[PDB]
RNA sequence: GUUAUCCGGAAUGAUUGGGCGUAAAGCGUCUGUAGGUGGCUUUUUAAGUCCGCCGUCAAAUCCCAGGGCUCAACCCUGGACAGGCGGUGGAAACUACCAAGCUGGAGUACGGUAGGGGCAGAGGGAAUUUCCGGUGGAGCGGUGAAAUGCGUAGAGAUCGGAAAGAACACCAACGGCGAAAGCACUCUGCUGGGCCGACACUGACACUGAGAGACGAAAGCUAGGGGAGCGAAUGGGAUUAGAUACCCCAGUAGUCCUAGCCGUAAACGAUGGAUACUAGGCGCUGUGCGUAUCGACCCGUGCAGUGUUGUAGCUAACGCGUUAAGUAUCCC
């Protein structure tokens, strides 16, 4: 399930970035903020690779 | 499961008998089963035998030994890669080496299938080195 | 260095052999003008008073050179034809200067190997 | 004690010996500074038949002989099929000298470094050619030569030990 | 003969052909863009690759074979492998491509699990110093030995009362965690990361990473707090020929915190990262299965991580050795 790592690393970059912004100096979170990201770039990356249409539905649906 | 497949089968033959261990597990992909099956024949190993473990068909290749000696097998086996992934080689016709006069073996991927250098200089096809034995 | 990228970069390329005379700079040997020719001494181990003439040359270096030989004319403001070859006891001293050419005679009385000193035959 | 040696000598025409380097190596005590000679004679008859052997006494010619005595106890054959030359090309190094041997046309005398061309030279073969790649040293440079021409093999033991019946050589 | 220039030797710029623990050399560690390399099966095109044929790469040179100068040098006649590029006809194993599946690589979902991972908020008690009281009266403190200091204005010692900042004894282990730097008084909150199982899911999404970005002990600096101890500089005493020093007594910046800057350390495992493979013994930590009881044990084990001796192999040696400095592949 892709969509699902996706959407699920997008509500996890929501709840954690809610989290710094608010708090603005851990420095241990950073890493799994940027983890995060890359991660998820990876994917889409890939699902692009993979697709058109459906790759733009993954951008219109976040 | 590395970058290389060959590497794989070699890497395990070097390190197999290097410490003199008679028995290789291997992976038995189409380019793997090739290369067992024209050096089974070739004198340099005893058997190979496909099986399965998780239905992942396999290969256990005996290699060869003598009596008890200081160490049971005299000849060093010494496999060597050639064609690297990142570093192709290419050869044609004429190339083709003979290792050591004809006591090693160039395995080299022709438009036929793989061969050795008895098998591609009567040919006259001319192909990828992949490894030579000797 | 892999033969991927970090050599289809460059290696790195070895300067020259660099030049032994940074004088002399087109050709072996070249004219000189002598402008003082003291004497002085080499490093611990030897113990002389080597005869060096400070030379001007054609070329637009001014460099001290070694005198050869035992008996010397060579006084101020004379001609000579410098070479090169380092003479290693003297510190600076890079060149030596050719005997029998240009106003510059060759050794009294030599009878061994009279080609380096530029001394004719007797007999 | 029965004196002058003349039947114990054995006066070697089975082995002929050559040194190849003494070196007077020294080592220093409470009293001084005292040296002993390490020489290295590599014995061998021209048949196929060589080793090399150091030793060191505090005189020269005990030293070669002494030498020569651990050397002819250690010998190997020399792998030698054709018109005195070798079989194959081979390389092999022991410390960090490395020494690449190489066969060759029958109208070359042997060239290599002293320490290869004395070992080759006294094993009989006369046609090779054996660049050596690393060390200036001559005992492991020998001895690396020696390792590298044990390893070495013609073409009917690999006929035995591949099984195959035989071709692909011209004699 | 000397000199100069060039190549060799020189594997001393390394594709053939080197290295990076300690010899010159691994970025401090990590994320990741470009780029490089990449799992398995089946199918398609042939760009690479290979084979045939054809065109051309002037002549001279070099190579072979003849011939001519009395030979040679030199001249001449004929021939051609390489190898380059192009046209064209074939092959499909490998790289690439087209399409379709696959799961062990990688993730996710789930259930557990361990932790000084980080940050924030609360709370804690020894000890030290200072102050305030009661006592008592001559030294206390310090040293190799002394002295400066403090002390009759009552020191130190002892008991009580406050206040202050800073650090957190035993536990502490050749232990756990973090990417490194680092992280230990306890509790709470938010939150990272790891490990293990079932097929529960996707189907190669992988590795490395130029430039880039982040973090980055201590000392340092800007701004504001705070300041007990310790303590560069400084000052005094001592030792000393001399003492700007080691010793001692005071002692400022600093040390701590807020917000930044700085971006270096023996930032060390003196060892970049990743995958696959190659004896064992003795351990520790986390989980999993079976035995044993039915419950804590306890034995073997499946893995992951951490350590100590050690086979093979490597190494100049010392040593390293499944966490390699081994065998190979990739990337900087």
């Amino acid at each position: 399930s892709v969509e699902f790592q996706v959407f699920c690393f997008t509500n996890k970059i929501r709840r954690l970035t809610l989290h710094l912004e608010l708090h603005k100096k851990d420095y241990s979170s950073q890493r799994g903020l940027r983890k995060t990201l890359g991660k998820r770039q990876r994917l889409l990356a890939y699902l692009l690779k993979i697709n058109g249409v459906r790759y733009k539905e993954l951008i219109s649906k976040l | 499961m590395g970058k290389d497949t060959i590497a794989d089968i070699i890497t395990c033959i070097r390190n197999a008998d290097m410490n003199r261990k008679g028995t290789v597990r291997i992976v038995s992909t189409n380019i793997t089963e090739n290369i067992v099956k024209i050096l089974l024949r070739e004198g340099f190993i005893e058997n190979a035998r496909k099986h399965q473990e998780r239905n992942k068909y396999f290969l256990v290749l005996t290699l060869r030994h003598r009596r008890n000696k200081k160490g049971p097998y005299l000849n060093t086996f010494h496999l060597k890669r050639v064609s690297r992934p990142g570093l192709r080689i290419y050869s044609n016709y004429q190339r083709i080496p003979r290792i050591l006069g004809g006591m090693g073996i160039a395995i080299l991927s022709t438009s036929r299938g793989i061969m050795t250098d008895r098998e591609a200089r009567l040919e006259g096809i001319g192909g990828e080195i992949l490894c030579y034995i000797w | 260095m892999p033969t991927i990228k970090q050599l289809i970069r460059n290696t790195r390329q070895p300067i020259r052999n660099v030049t032994k005379s940074p004088a002399l700079r087109g050709c072996p040997q070249r004219r000189g003008t002598c402008t003082r020719v003291y004497t002085i001494t080499p490093k611990k181990p030897n113990s002389a008073l080597r005869k060096v003439a400070r030379v001007r040359l054609t070329s637009g270096f001014e460099i001290t050179a070694y005198i050869p030989g035992i008996g010397h004319n060579l006084q101020e403001h004379s001609v000579v034809l410098v070479r090169g070859g380092r003479v290693k006891d003297l510190p600076g001293v890079r060149y030596h200067i050719v005997r029998g050419t240009l106003d510059a005679v060759g050794v009294k009385d030599r009878q061994q190997g009279r080609s380096k000193y530029g001394v004719k035959k007797p007999k | 004690g029965f004196g002058s040696k003349s039947k114990k000598e054995k006066i070697r025409d089975g082995f002929e010996e050559n040194v190849v380097q003494v070196r007077r190596v020294t080592k220093v005590v409470k009293g001084g500074k005292h040296m002993r000679f390490r020489a290295i004679v590599v014995v061998g008859d021209k048949k196929g038949q060589v080793g090399v052997g150091v030793g060191k006494a505090k005189e020269v010619v005990s030293a070669v002989q002494k030498a020569a005595v651990d050397a002819r106890r250690n010998i190997i054959t020399v792998p030698m099929t054709k018109y005195l030359t070798f079989p194959h090309r081979n390389e092999a190094d022991y410390g960090a000298a490395r020494v690449m041997l190489r066969p060759a046309a029958p109208g070359t005398g042997v060239i290599a470094g002293g320490a290869v061309r004395t070992v080759l030279e006294m094993a009989g073969v006369e046609n090779a050619l054996g660049k050596q790649l690393g060390s200036n040293n001559a005992l492991n440079n020998a001895r690396a030569t020696i390792v590298a021409v044990q390893t070495m093999r013609q073409f009917s033991d690999v006929a035995r030990d591949r099984g195959i019946p035989m071709e692909e050589l011209w004699k």
